[PDB]
């Protein structure tokens, strides 16, 4: 009888809901919540920036044990890119119950692929069913760059061995990564590993979004929008087509969110960074109804089997190096179990 | 600071000794084999150099 909402507060701005076209999208107007909000128990790693933990829309989530910082060796205690927070916002808005653990390897001069493979492990090791690693290196492979990859395709093993899955962000650079490879001698990591899940990001048409890396690699598409559909070569900027994010509370929103009175805690933006958590926070919504209708839990396959079937497909009828598998969509998700 | 890949993760025992013996901080994801080093660099040469003759890895500058 109510009109079903995002389980983003909002600040009560019934307007924002335009800005979550995509979580509409997603959870069929929100329905899912009342056929899968996720279980507090699945939980979902954070492979990122850190996470601002006492964000209104995110704290009732967070692993009350916070989580580990390897960049300074402490506990997070917060996020200072806003990055994480970010990302975490978009597992939430699909699975708004699933526990989410922030493994912080970023900050602002970057991170490493040793902490990110040494946080894939922990995440494993702390009984965590999923993975998300919304970043990525472009690796050039000569000697160096083939031990590197090596390394990270044995975290991917791990993960692979314990039944967890990793989705990763295909990146943002707008080509071709078979022909990055074949023309660089690089590879985007972790996306292009055995085991890992590599996501590209659709617009609100399902157009691909122009930034998105495609590729042999990509499995699944998701929303993560744009500046506009044409904006590369126009310069217009359709706010629309722009996807809402959670962002760290105590600090300053961009100049277009705050025209568009965007109160702080939200801010508006784009990418594969946003697009990889969709599908990481579907699967957390699968594994949560699969595990409360049989109290077993399933495979990494079942899982991943039931959002390739689900996944709407685009392009090319079939499996294509735009669109992997498709679009993912957590109500068709759940609407095939 | 350098980075190593054991070809075998049972050897991170052996790569602990000699680590300590040449005064350099090796830190090791123990599951597979990656470890990053730390220390002096007048001394990562010959840690690398005597870690070479017991165990095999690959390493990183």
């Amino acid at each position: 009888v109510i009109s079903g909402s995002p389980a983003w507060g909002l600040d009560g701005i019934l307007e924002l809901k335009e800005y979550l076209w995509f979580a509409a999208k997603q959870t069929d107007s929100y329905r899912t919540y009342q056929i899968e909000r996720g279980h507090p128990d699945v939980k979902v790693a954070l492979i990122d920036s850190g996470l601002d933990l006492d964000h209104p829309d995110l704290k009732a989530s967070v692993n009350t044990n916070g989580g580990w910082n390897y960049i300074d060796g402490k506990p997070v205690s917060g996020d200072p890119t806003g990055h994480g927070t970010q990302t975490a916002g978009m597992i939430n808005i699909i699975a708004p119950d699933v526990t989410i653990t922030p493994y912080q390897v970023l900050d602002e001069k970057g991170g490493d692929s040793y902490n990110i493979m040494k946080a894939m492990v922990d995440a494993v090791n702390d009984g965590h069913e999923v993975i998300n690693i919304s970043t990525g290196s472009y690796t050039s492979l000569d000697r160096e760059g083939k031990v590197l990859m090596k390394a990270y395709q044995r975290a991917a093993n791990y993960a692979a061995k314990h039944q967890v899955l990793v989705f990763s962000s295909a990146g943002n650079k707008g080509v071709n990564l078979d022909e990055m490879r074949k023309t660089e001698n690089k590879v985007h990591l972790p996306s292009a590993l055995k085991h890992v899940v590599s996501v590209g990001s659709n617009m609100k048409s399902n157009n691909i979004s122009p930034y998105s890396n495609q590729g042999r690699e990509i499995e699944f598409t998701a929303p993560g929008g744009y500046l506009g559909e044409t904006y590369d070569q126009d310069g217009m900027v359709r706010v629309t087509d722009l996807v809402l994010t959670t962002y760290p509370k105590g600090k300053d929103n961009t100049a277009l969110d705050q025209m568009l009175n965007i109160p702080k805690g939200y801010s508006l933006s784009y990418g594969t960074s946003l697009a990889a958590p969709q599908v990481a926070g579907t699967a957390a919504l699968v594994i949560s109804e699969y595990r409360e209708r049989h109290h077993r839990k399933p495979s990494a396959k079942q899982v991943h089997h039931i959002l390739r079937k689900s996944a709407l497909d685009l392009g090319k009828p079939g499996k294509d190096v735009i669109y992997g598998y498709g679009e993912v969509r957590a109500y068709q998700a759940l609407k095939m179990m | 600071e350098q980075y190593l890949l054991l070809e075998h993760v049972k050897d991170k025992s052996k790569l602990l000794d000699t680590a300590e013996q040449f005064h350099i901080h090796a830190d090791v994801i123990e599951e597979i084999g990656f470890a990053k080093v730390t220390g002096e660099k007048q001394k990562l040469a010959p840690f690398t150099k005597k870690l070479a003759e017991k165990v095999g890895a690959d390493v990183i500058e």
